[PDB]
This record gives structure tokens, sequence and C-alpha cells, in this order.
């Protein structure tokens, strides 16, 4: 199948139609996604096939055909942004100033956008165009909004 | 049975659209891997 690095959509044909449930990024010959997109079923890619390679419920992140290699950090003070690839709509760019989750493990950076819940699993970016995390995992806060995480995994 | 199709490259693009706002949130994670509000 495409092993081209770069962002995916994630596709169904279950349900009515062809929809969206999510996203994923391609790197090093890995695809990277969060865990409720794909709830470490096989993927198709063309002809090809793509088995579960490591996956953790809680991170809500799992890696196809190798380890997880996205490995990039925000670095608490620069501007990032968000690639987010909604159903039916063309990939776009988002600049934004993270927000914080603070937990009693440690701060996570967050973003403060809203889209439709098959945008999960697009990649955040750094100026140097490195993914930091995947966007897709957070909380609705007091005035009805969504703010997600930055989720990172952990490049052995 | 699910399955992809290529969206795009991952580049930072200059001059994209400058939105959303960066709140302090206090939240717990929980094993399902679900966050909430810590309040
Ligand atoms: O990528 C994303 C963005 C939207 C989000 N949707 C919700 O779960 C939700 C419930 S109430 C508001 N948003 C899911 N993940
Ligand atoms: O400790 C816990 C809390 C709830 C449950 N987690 C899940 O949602 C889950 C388990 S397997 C897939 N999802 C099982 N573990």
């Amino acid at each position: 199948g495409e092993t081209t690095d770069g962002v995916y959509r994630v596709m169904t044909r279950r349900l009515l139609g062809s929809t969206q449930v999510g996203v994923g990024v391609m790197q090093e010959g890995v695809f990277h996604t969060m865990w409720h997109v794909t709830k470490g079923a096989a993927l198709r890619s063309g002809e090809g096939r793509l088995d579960p390679y490591w996956g953790d419920v809680k991170q809500d992140l799992v890696s196809y055909c190798g380890p997880w290699k996205l490995d990039a950090a925000w670095d608490g003070l620069s501007e990032v942004q968000l690639l987010a690839v909604p159903p039916g709509e063309r990939a776009k760019n988002i600049q934004t100033l993270p927000g914080i989750f603070k937990t009693k493990d440690g701060d996570i950076g967050a973003v403060a956008l809203d889209y439709p819940a098959g945008t999960s699993g697009s990649p955040i970016l750094d100026k140097c165009g490195r993914v930091i995390g995947l966007y897709g995992n957070g909380v609705v806060i007091k005035n009805g909004s969504y703010v997600s995480a930055i989720t990172q995994g952990k490049r052995e | 049975d699910m399955y992809i199709e290529r969206a795009g490259d991952i580049t930072w693009e200059k001059d994209a659209e400058v939105t959303g706002n960066s709140p302090r949130l206090d939240v717990a994670l929980d094993e399902s891997g679900d966050f909430s509000l810590v309040e």
C-alpha cells in the first residue's frame, strides 16, 4: 500500500457510505493514530494490510507496522499548528498558542480548537514541521467548548 | 474494514489562520484514558 510519509484519513465502510472515523501520521514506515479511532483493529492501505504493533488505552495511542516513532515535544513557549484533516474537507493548518493541562503527574500542552470527532489523530506540529503530538483526546470546558491534550508517545 | 487515504504533507504553513485561546486547566486522567476537569 501507500507508505509515503504524511497525514492520512482513517475511513470505514461499515456505517452509511464511507465515514471518516479519524486521522493519523505515517512516519519512517509506521502509522500512528489515537486508540479510540481504530480500537486496535487492523487497517487496509490499498491491497496492503497494516497490523497493530503497540498500543495503550490510557495514553490513547496506537502504532502500526512498528514501534512509535514521534518524539518531538512542545517547548512550552512557542505557537504550534494543528494540521486539521476534517471529514470531507481539505487538510488545513491552524496556528495557536497552546494552553496547559495540569495533572498530578505533570503538565501537558493543550489546544483549544473545535473540530468534528472524526478529526481525532490530526497532528500538532512545531515550527520545524516535527509532530509534537496528536489532537483528539481532551475535555469539554464550562462553556461547551473543546480543549484537546497535545498527546505524544515515547520513542523506545 | 478500516482503510487509510493520504491527505497531505506534514509541513508548517507560514501565514496560516491564527486562532484559539490558551486555557490553564486542572485535569485528571483515568485508567480508561478519559480526561476530566478537577474543580
Ligand atoms: O478530535 C476531536 C475533536 C472533537 C471531540 N468531540 C468530542 O468528544 C466532544 C464531545 S462534546 C464536544 N466535543 C473528539 N475529538
Ligand atoms: O482500570 C480500568 C478502568 C476501566 C477499563 N478501561 C477501559 O476503558 C478499557 C479496558 S480494555 C479497553 N478499554 C478497564 N481498566
